[PDB]
């Protein structure tokens, strides 16, 4: 019912309600909407701070469940992370929890 | 301090210690040399000396040329790259620049060679 986004190390996570089973759910690929595919049959597609802006249903509903999704790797953003040469890590004592 | 990047993220670009007070940075028109405007610490006096550093885009020093004036507040290079505006407490100067092409002379053939548009 509940999808729980979360930006790198900050101290609290967005756990944001849907209508139904979340099966799949893939970010475009500028990183701008996280779109969410249903068992009820319904794609829908939420902004990166968790509101929902678009819907789509298969004719049919749950008779045609979501099993995956995928968007299209082709724009230009493919290269961005293609350049590092990082020769070290991060260390941690023991495994911390992020709370609500 | 002075930073080359390939794209907007990459995170392993060529690093530069300029060793001056740097005012700005400009490309020549085909991207082949950066030149880099400021002034450094006169190495036997409490006065500054403005100073244009050249660079090529992996960070190699092609040159130093000094220039005459309070401050060196602007830099910009010619169309043609041949020459580079010098903007230097109300004066401009400019820099007359003789490119190191890729050239030779062989049997009555010239050999010239340039980057491309669209290549």
């Amino acid at each position: 019912s509940d999808f729980g986004l979360w930006s790198p190390e900050q101290k609290s996570v967005s756990k944001h309600k849907s209508s139904s089973k979340i099966i799949c759910c893939s970010w475009t690929n500028d990183g701008q909407y996280l779109a969410l595919g249903m068992f009820n049959g319904i794609i829908s597609i939420r902004n990166k701070n968790g509101e929902e802006k678009v819907k789509i249903e298969r004719p049919g509903g749950s008779l045609s469940p979501i099993w995956s999704i995928c968007w299209n790797p082709s724009s230009r953003w493919e290269s961005f992370w293609m350049n590092r040469e990082n020769e070290d890590a991060e260390d941690v004592i023991v495994n911390r929890y992020i709370q609500e | 301090r002075c930073q080359i990047m390939r794209h907007e993220n990459d995170q392993n670009p060529v690093l530069i210690d300029t060793g001056m007070y740097v005012v700005g940075i400009q490309w020549n028109h085909m991207g082949s040399v950066l030149a880099v405007a400021g002034f450094q610490k006169a190495a036997m006096q409490d006065k500054d000396v403005n100073i244009v550093q050249f660079y090529t885009p992996f960070g190699e020093h092609l040159g130093t040329l000094k220039v005459p004036g309070k401050e060196i507040s602007a830099l910009s290079w010619e169309g043609g790259g041949l020459k580079i505006a010098l903007a230097v407490d109300s004066f401009i100067y400019f820099a007359n620049i003789r490119p190191n092409y890729k050239w030779g002379y062989c049997s009555n053939t010239v050999v010239y060679a340039y980057t491309r548009p669209d290549r």
